[PDB]
């Protein structure tokens, strides 16, 4: 072999670059495995259609590991298919035997190949225009408990969260339909809890109705029903259901005006390990090229400077048009998204009232903030627990719209909003 | 012992080859029920091919007599290489009362 | 917590068991992490009944020979999950629980879909039995080339390499991973110039030859118009990369192929992201059981010849899970739960390593009759082309099928029947050296 | 009450008569129970006109030889019931009236659908005449195996037992009651490997062979996609278990088979719940008239050979009701109302007892030309297999067809023509002893 | 050197023409696994034509004995112009365990 490691190949602006993180077996030299991670992701002509490696760049601070930049040509891949990028690139390359652990860190879809895709149905700008929610990061409950709640008692907990100024309310991962709660009746009693919570407080309330289904016929008849309840948004667990079902539902949600909340269910099978898998900034690029107006980007509050540099790394990749190659922040390739619409970055960890000054500064306006993730609820319920998370939101947006430095004057603006809010002042401590 | 691959034809094919006395005694069932019998000839006996060509008429001269039986032997001398039938006809129920081959090529 | 760790809980015959391989962060005890992997895959941390819908860890069983690792058997109830949705098994079980931060690595080893929950699925479109009845190919492991080169070939030159392999005794011929459609080779033309090359090689040599036409596509509409075209070319078989395209698109095509009589070749592309590390991910015997419940008449189970005794007992573990009706709990052979498939149809186990002529004793002995043997993946073809290259891969089959059917122990008398079949075949004798 | 017992009421030629067999509780007089079975099947116990929509008992006629039992002839008007709905005859007539508590047993013996109400229905898709014209099989009762064993056979082994029976002169071949689809044998594959076995046996021996493909299904969508597939295999005939699947699914498939040229074999599964007791239920001559009005070109009328004179006059009663245009009122032969069918097409009467070779004199004499003779139900096959077993069942047919067409009284000269046909047929001679 | 255009037939066709000792030793795999061997004959070996006609019965020797090729030699003398098979049958798995041609025209 060793015709797949071409280190003088300055890669074309139409190639589809991929930056693996190879950890080769002991005794395997770095030129030979980098020509091998470019080997079995192609051609297992050759000058026109081979994935070729063009740089090594060993990982600083660690031996026996490097970052093999592979340069796949454009015309190898299907126009508009992200299930052909992952079939071609990460199909038969992670199981190659001369590699102890292979991790796809980043990938560069060019301007030439982003234009074949749809992008999100609605961006940041188009989504906020449809919702008429401007200049603040949006909100969310997650209805706890997950299981057990019948379709109306689930809807009553949706009505109770959405009364308290909460923008959206998430349906769970494992709630698709189940003998205690069918989707036809979950969707009915939720859309009857939104038209009451939108009539009570005039804001456009929504619920991420889970349309993840066994088949693509049962997914679109689960989304064509959320269309005919006049629902603003649906959601879709996008890695258990795959990139053929998202791109089916992306093309639907753009062509039916429904927003799409992509949930990163089963994401951590394939990126939790720091040496093997597919890092989420590939999977965040992969669903910006399939659809999604939202994506969970986890949380920032329980992470160090490097682990939230990486977390803010792919948050810029799924939300900003042009992102410069900044390897310390995790982004390995300068990604030009070619005016593709953005995706929201949904913060959903164990965040609570006091993380509002950070998460309005870290995550900007273009964000959604979920709640109930790890925290022990609110002692007064849901409608006080959502008004706590909405006053503490807009107390931090009020201070941000007055120049107050929310890294230092942030805990002050919660405590001076606990005076003019009683539901906040009881979530002020627990 | 087994069953041979033998092509069989119609509603009396699973028999010995029908002699002339039997067919005289066969049509004497057809015309005695008030039915008009006929002769139908064809090149091949195909399952697709569901019409066979009528020989001169559904011939009839009296309530009961030799009508068909002489006409079949005239058709054996005319067409010695066609599948010859003898068919009955009902007009009340309006279907055939028999359809069986008297002669094969 | 420790309300989700019920160690006395004998699990019911209708629970959906799951055997994780938890590698907890230090200081996290084993019960409290195993209650946690039963926590965030259900009922997360009095509005309902907890004790009816909660996942319960019920046994720990520390892994022998390696501390900080155990096998948390979790017992999810039946009525937590959706009837017929294998993308709701994974959304429930491996959804929110691997990124759990008290755990350094978490590996879903095995999973027991009960008889109550297998019956909501479809199974394969066609089993081992109905696949062999449609193809009229009995008592031998079936075959396949893989068309090299992958990239670059136009659709007719691609179909000539298909027709050349399908002459010389090969049963199937695989379309590649990274070939769905691409500006050199569109699918409408690749499927057309392969149907014109099957019905030439099927009419020439009277066996029902097929080709795994790749219907993996960007959308589920584009997938089914890619499969309904392979239906209208009267193709026997399509294929689908079920882990890139997901389980919603696979179960859509499962239901399609059963309702259209097309065989489905499930290809395990992007499987090694999640089953290759021994500490974290989803072991393939979960993903083997997951597509026996959704569609597939064939699934790549890789190979055996490059692996140890322990690494092929585990590979012959999940070959039995996707091919046999009842499989006993044997953990040395890798299976953690006894699995009644409730007369669900089998899936072929496809052998697709870097394999050649001299592995026909091995892969007919290891993988039985109910198998498919791919070729051309790693080994460098044949000097006389594809049609003598495929007859070399077919005379070596039926020599090893004839030898196995005469008492000849192919483990020991296997290299004799390759050498005594290279005499009566000139196409095999030149393949006998490399 | 006794406003519903009008004993002077000469019923109109457009009423829908019904002859119950009322067994009233003691102390209930005969007129007041017969007015009651005319009550709760209408106009239950002024806002309307009662005298226009009420059911009127008009005659009592006590059953000879058995007290506490009579034959309440009820006269329902025409415009009470739906045009074309035989599931509204039963909802009106036998709907709310058998569970009536002043009655120990109530049996709907016979029912007279008038010429005015027969014309709203479709009849069979194809009659006796049009069924014989489609199959080109004239002047003999047609045939059928029944594929034993029922359960366990895969779809190709099932079609081999079909092809073996359909070689040796058999016309049809029945798919079983308890075979619709099951994890050993799906319908898409059972229909496929039977169409490949009809067109092999139809092309071999030039008769239009058929097979009663079972399109009985869970839903009416799954039934019609099961029948539209037997249409697209160009199958001549399907079948349908019309009392388990009901009269709404039958009349759906009636209208389908007429609009698609498929013959419909109606099977009387679950009939014996309601026609087997002599005191209570719905006599089969109601259910025979009920599917002549909805679909079916064939219906099982059971057998004659195991029954007395009185129990076969009643069986030849409803064979005439479903096969003849006009049938006179003869109560010893079981028929209670004279029934003009208004040129509605006939239904074949299928003989499917425990019958074999030696019953061909009996079932060509009793059941005439316009019949189908099943086999293999109770009798233990044949020693030489199915194709000599079917030629035994076909030479014995055409011996008894030839004998009947020569004046030979098969009642008395019937066992002679079996024995003198076993000489010229070796397949029949070994079936001549058992 | 090339590969000739040679029509091949079934699951043991890519071999030398199977002699009698081999087929006796072949069926001794079939019936020793508890399976049911048989003989199936046909005029042509077509990919479309997917049924072949079962010769007499799905045979069986006592638990293991030679009744199959001994009957094939009676079928080679009965039908010397048909594609003769020897097929196995399983009852548990319910498919054929072999399907191979012993005799060609």
């Amino acid at each position: 072999r060793l015709t797949y490691y071409t280190p003088d190949y300055t890669p074309k602006d139409t190639d589809i670059l991929a930056a693996f993180r190879v950890t080769p077996q002991p005794g395997v030299p770095f030129e030979e495995a980098a020509a091998a991670v470019a080997a079995e992701s192609s051609t297992g002509d050759l000058d026109r259609y081979k994935g070729r490696c063009y740089d090594i760049e060993p990982v600083p601070g660690e031996d026996n590991q490097f970052i093999a930049y592979i340069a796949y040509p454009l015309d190898l891949f299907e126009e508009g298919s992200i299930t052909n990028v992952l079939t071609s690139i990460v199909g038969n390359v992670f199981g190659f035997k001369a590699l102890r652990a292979l991790r796809l860190e980043d990938i560069r879809f060019p301007v030439a190949y982003i234009k074949t895709f749809q992008g999100p149905p609605h961006g940041i700008q188009v989504e906020r225009d449809k919702l008429n929610k401007y200049g603040r990061p949006l909100l969310g409950c997650t209805i706890k408990p997950k299981l057990g709640l019948s379709a109306k008692n689930y809807g009553r907990a949706v009505y109770e969260c959405l009364r308290g100024g909460l923008d959206f309310t998430k349906d769970d991962e494992n709630i698709n339909s189940a003998p205690f709660q069918r989707w036809r009746d979950r969707f009915l009693f939720v859309a009857d809890a939104i038209t009451k919570a939108q009539a009570e407080t005039g804001e456009i309330k929504g619920h991420y109705l889970n349309v993840t289904a066994p088949t693509c016929e049962e997914m679109l008849k689960r989304a064509e029903y959320a269309k005919e309840l006049k629902q603003p948004i649906i959601m879709h667990d996008y890695l258990t259901a795959g990139f053929t079902a998202n791109t089916t539902l992306a093309r639907w949600c753009r062509d039916n005006g429904v927003l799409l909340h992509i949930h990163r269910a089963m994401h951590a099978v394939i990126d939790r390990q720091k040496n093997h898998g597919i890092h989420f900034r590939v999977l965040a690029k992969a669903l910006r090229l399939s659809g999604g107006d939202h994506i969970h980007t986890g949380t920032v509050v329980g992470k160090l400077e490097g682990e939230r540099g990486i977390t803010m790394g792919f948050v810029d990749l799924l939300r900003e048009n042009y992102v410069e190659q900044d390897k310390s922040r995790g982004i390995y390739f300068t990604q030009d998204w070619a005016s593709l619409p953005g995706v929201m970055a949904v913060a959903s960890g164990g965040i609570h009232v006091w993380h509002m000054p950070a998460l309005v500064e870290i995550f900007g306006d273009d964000s959604v903030l979920q709640f109930g993730g790890g925290t022990l609820g609110h002692p007064w319920g849901n409608a006080p627990g959502a008004t706590a998370n909405r006053v503490a939101l807009e107390a931090c947006v009020q201070a941000r719209n007055e120049g107050r430095n929310l890294a230092r004057e942030g805990n002050d603006v919660i405590r001076e909003a606990a005076k003019w809010s009683p539901e906040l002042a009881v979530a002020c401590e627990l | 012992q087994t069953l041979p691959k033998e092509r069989r034809y119609e509603t009396l094919s699973y028999l010995p080859p029908l002699t002339d006395v039997q067919i005289e005694k066969q049509v004497q069932y057809i015309l005695s029920q008030g039915y008009i019998p006929a002769v139908e000839f064809n090149e091949v006996s195909e399952p697709t091919e569901l019409y066979w060509t009528l020989w001169k008429l559904p011939l009839f001269g009296a309530k009961t007599s030799r009508e068909v039986l002489a006409e079949v032997q005239s058709c054996r001398s005319q067409y010695p290489g066609h599948y010859i039938r003898v068919v009955g006809f009902d007009n009340i129920k309006q279907c055939q009362i028999l359809s069986f081959i008297v002669h094969k090529p």
